[PDB]
């Protein structure tokens, strides 16, 4: 990742987060719900890792 | 925090080049610092309200 | 005539006014889920070989990147929170925090703050007061299980006089021998081992035969309303910590073994209605501080 | 040397199957073990420098002609490289391997009457480091296993806390015990550390370096085997197998 | 004068010192991961229709795929933490499990074996010693809240010292009537029913009047670093059952109610501080023990 | 009971209470670097015959370049430090520094003001108090190494009792001739030279025989977190150097031989822990007092 502080090592195999936050997202909006947070996007596109 | 300026002879409106700040949904982050300085006349009133 | 009453309901020493307004109860719920990542986070970085689901727990907790070089205190967060345990302990501890940052901690998180949402279930055993005539000696010793041991030195059966007071829902009472018990202007049933009583219905009364003493013992169950967060085992725990830690220590208060008595003994005084209140914001508060001192040792 | 450069249990017990009993027992006439004695250091003192001679030295001496001086001499030469002088043992037992002694009923000698804390003490298993150390406990647990004593082997274990947290784990019995094993019991070796042509203040440490400068020219000299480079003209009988498994285990 | 102390305080016996290092601290560590997997993996196969997730997590706990015909006992797994539990009790069990099988086992899952990251509190009430005079009875009764009842048949008052240790943090002390307690050579304080003491600050000397008898509960609190994955309620089960399977069944040993009381005895032994680490090593196995036994019973 | 105490541990003054803020604390810690700087650039501008090192040096602490004609009292940082250490001492010494700065140069360079990063023994022996009876004279000489002279002129052997409190971690105590020492009603052990004691074990008694004169001499060892660049030669040569400056000149204040007696007599008074603090912060101080006085001749 770009950020200084995250020095975890992002895998690429399998299915890929981003799918499943735009999945939650588009879940979301139809609820009206807001959408993920910053917070909580990156526990998500943190999941896969090596 | 890297920033620049260039020091104008002429009076103008100190002002910055960029806006502050650009909101990403992985985070929010600051924008490059660039300063233009002039020179002050104090009774001006047209750059004074500017 | 002798009056024998418990120990822990013994004067109830006046709790803390302060930080119980909404801005505050939603700090005290903010620090509880902060608190809840951090150990969660702990274990995390555990499996994963890595200390960054810890930094970046921390860097929310205490608003400050975590240094090699620097102790881990716990930062603002971790002092306020240690300030708003002593005010609520004692209406003579100082109110330091100001209002400013405790509105700045409570926007870490979307928390509601509410602590009426849930229930539980406290098991200390209140015993107002039980009266004996002369001849006749009574002991209490316990809280969560009363033991009350009467012996009978005189020539005839003597009436024993039991109040639960108005607060606790039912009490159970066992026997080592079979007895009798009945409420005020009752006739007394066949005597037998275990009573169930609302301690609404009145005083009770107990026949106590001649010869060898008997002992009833006593369980009780009294509902409160806490927050959906409440954990009895966290509170628990939280509440030696801080009286280990001195957190607790003040001039004028009474000690208790732990937070089921202290809440109790409040509930039973006057206006402890409006106790129990301020009682319930400072147990979460201490599930807060059990959280947040496991996972960062001082 | 050769023993003292063994560094697992499986080629430690493969070495005294093959070694009689008869180079554990030192024919030179030496001295008594246990006396205070001023030796010459050069090196670091002008003056003469104390020091207690001991059976665990590399240098032999004097043993009685009993059967502890023959075990006690045994297990000195496992730690130290050297044995004793106990002569006209005969040649029925200084035929035999020394894992035969350790192990066997067969030699005709009867050890279940020895004390191991005496044999210890004697020893001086306070001197020792933790690989010496080791190897007499492998020592004493085959002599165990031997006798019908493993409870009695456990409870001297007991009894010394430090010497069960470095006791070897392997059934006397079962050669997949020792296949597992993975204890370093080398004494000499080859150094990562400097090392250098310098003497040791006391006996012990003066005796052990000696072993150690010269097993790096034994490595070196063409009398050692070198399994990477010679494994074709090593004979088949002495060749190194993976099922390699002790005689009876 | 006479003495009394508590039952379980008396003669704790020597701990094994086998399994004490880092490499096997962390099989002790990745026993308690795999056994929380197995428990979790066979709820999720129950709530599903199908078998995979249990056949996993049981195959990388056991070595072995699940059969139907064969009873599912955990494999080598099993039989290393059973054997190493038994070490950690006595000095007197042997050390059977080989150390390369607890290092292989140890590379199954990765966690640290470090073992001081947090902390716990323990409820046992260590009284060393109760000093008595002449013409007095003194009996202690139980482990968790300590009840002392005392009674005076002299002429006059007697002073009763109590000593608490030195391990202790806070000590908890209510009574069944007001009475007095002051530490050694300093003023008596006015009658009142409930002290907090630290037992750091000496032996308490108690004025017991001649007219009633008078029971003093204790409670007390200690803290122990444990790691962080301790939990307190499956060490306590965990130990109740190795203890039922035989697990601690060897020659010259205490027995103990409770894993509370087993860490606070050997606590206050000689070497107590050396004997702790080695007990909180035997509660995170009792931890996985008590998962693994669960989803696994034989 | 004649009672014999230190002269050191009578009567500690009060401290102050400002600069002990983080912002304050950085400043120190900032002042002590920029010192440690400025002692090294004139030692290398002796030897390398250019005064270069030296004049960036300088032009960092006093924000003026080195002027021939003008001399180098060090610049505000100079006069900021000094008028510090005044109101470190005392709660009467005024604060005359403003906060606007302290802020600015703590700016001047980049140091974290964590003052518990490590550690530091201190040597002073807290002989609290020394009962003995009639007939027995007791004499305490020194702070480092404790002298402790008694003579019996008794009948019979007298009993003295040694209160060393319960701060310091080990203390060692030598006599002129064997004898005997035992904690409070325990069985006296046979006669020695030398007793290694924890001070936290309780009061000590010393069996006094008749005749010959008994000297026992003590010395004690405790530990107090201090930052990691503490260094005990640099603050004591700043604590004398400070004295005779005369900036710890005020009413109503102790005076001590040591930096040792200062801060071990701090922290035997009532609440110590607050005054240990602060007194870390004047020993950095202190030491980058020394280094810029030295430096620096005025």
């Amino acid at each position: 990742d770009t950020s200084f502080i995250d020095t975890r090592k992002y895998c690429t195999d399998g299915l890929s987060p981003r799918e499943i936050q735009k999945a939650l997202n588009r879940q979301r909006a139809y609820y009206d719900r807001p959408e993920l947070t910053i917070s909580e996007n990156k526990t998500l596109l943190s999941q896969s890792i090596i | 925090f890297n920033f620049s300026y260039d020091i104008m002879t002429t009076d103008g409106v100190t002002r910055l080049k960029e806006d502050i700040l650009i909101v990403t949904d992985t985070g929010n982050d600051i924008k490059p610092i660039h300063f233009y300085i002039y020179f002050e006349n104090r009774n001006d009133k047209k750059l004074r309200y500017e | 005539a002798n009056r024998a009453t418990s120990a822990f309901l013994d004067n109830p020493h006046p709790v803390g006014v302060n930080y119980v307004d909404e801005g505050s109860r939603q700090f005290v719920a903010v620090a509880e889920l902060l608190a809840s990542k951090l150990i969660d986070s702990s274990r995390e970085s555990d499996e994963s070989n890595s200390d960054v689901p810890f930094v970046q727990a921390y860097s929310k907790f205490a608003d400050d990147n975590p240094r090699h070089l620097r102790v881990k205190t716990g930062g603002k967060m971790a002092n306020a929170l240690t300030n708003v345990i002593r005010s609520y302990y004692s209406i003579n501890a100082p109110a330091i925090v100001p209002q400013v940052e405790i509105d700045r901690l409570a926007s870490k998180a979307t928390v509601s703050g509410d602590m009426y949402n849930s229930y539980a279930i406290f098991n200390s055993v209140p015993i107002v007061e039980v009266l004996s005539p002369a001849r006749t000696t009574v002991s209490i010793v316990g809280s969560d299980r009363a033991d009350v041991t009467m012996l009978n030195t005189g020539a005839g059966a003597a009436n024993i006089t039991f109040n639960f007071g108005q607060i606790a829902e039912t009490v159970i009472l066992k026997g080592s021998v079979p007895f009798q018990l009945a409420r005020l202007n009752q006739p007394m049933p066949a005597a037998r081992f275990t009573y169930k009583l609302r301690p609404l219905d009145g005083p009770f009364i107990v026949v106590l035969p001649v010869g060898n003493p008997l002992v009833i013992s006593a369980t009780a169950a009294t509902r409160i309303q806490v927050p959906l967060a409440f954990n009895k085992a966290l509170v628990e725990s939280g509440f030696q910590t801080a009286m280990n830690d001195g957190l607790f220590d003040i001039q004028n208060v009474n000690y208790y073994s732990s937070f089921d008595e202290f809440i109790i003994s409040q509930y039973h005084a006057q206006d402890g209605i409006n106790r129990v209140s301020t009682c319930v914001i400072l147990g979460l508060a201490l599930q807060a501080y059990d959280q947040m001192r496991r996972a960062l040792p001082v | 040397m050769d023993v003292l450069s063994k560094g697992s249990l499986k080629e430690l017990l493969a070495h005294l199957e093959k070694t009689p009993l008869e180079e554990a027992i030192s024919y030179r006439i030496g001295t008594v073990p246990y006396q205070n004695v001023l030796i010459s250091r050069n090196e670091y003192y002008n003056q003469l420098y104390p020091d207690t001679t001991s059976l665990i030295d590399g240098v032999s001496r004097e043993g009685q002609r009993n059967v502890n001086g023959l075990i006690m001499s045994i297990i000195s030469y496992v730690v130290s490289g050297s044995g004793h002088y106990i002569p006209n043992i005969g040649f029925m037992l200084l035929r035999r391997s020394i894992l035969d002694i350790l192990t066997k009923h067969d030699t005709g000698l009867v050890t279940n009457n020895l004390n191991y804390g005496i044999i210890a003490r004697n020893l001086t298993v306070s001197k020792m480091n933790c690989e010496q150390r080791k190897r007499m406990l492998i020592c004493f647990k085959l002599l165990a296993y031997k006798d019908g004593n493993q409870n009695d082997y456990e409870i001297y274990l007991n009894q010394n806390i430090p010497l069960k947290q470095i006791a070897p784990n392997f059934i006397p019995g079962d050669m997949r015990t020792v296949i597992h094993n993975q204890d370093q019991l080398a004494i000499v070796g080859i150094p990562a550390y400097r090392l250098t042509q310098s003497t040791e203040l006391s006996i012990r440490d003066d005796n052990a370096k000696s072993y150690k400068l010269g097993y790096v020219d034994w490595y070196n000299s063409n009398s050692f085997l070198r399994e990477r480079s010679e494994f074709n003209l090593i004979r088949l009988k002495d060749r190194d197998t993976k099922y390699g498994k002790l005689n009876g285990w």
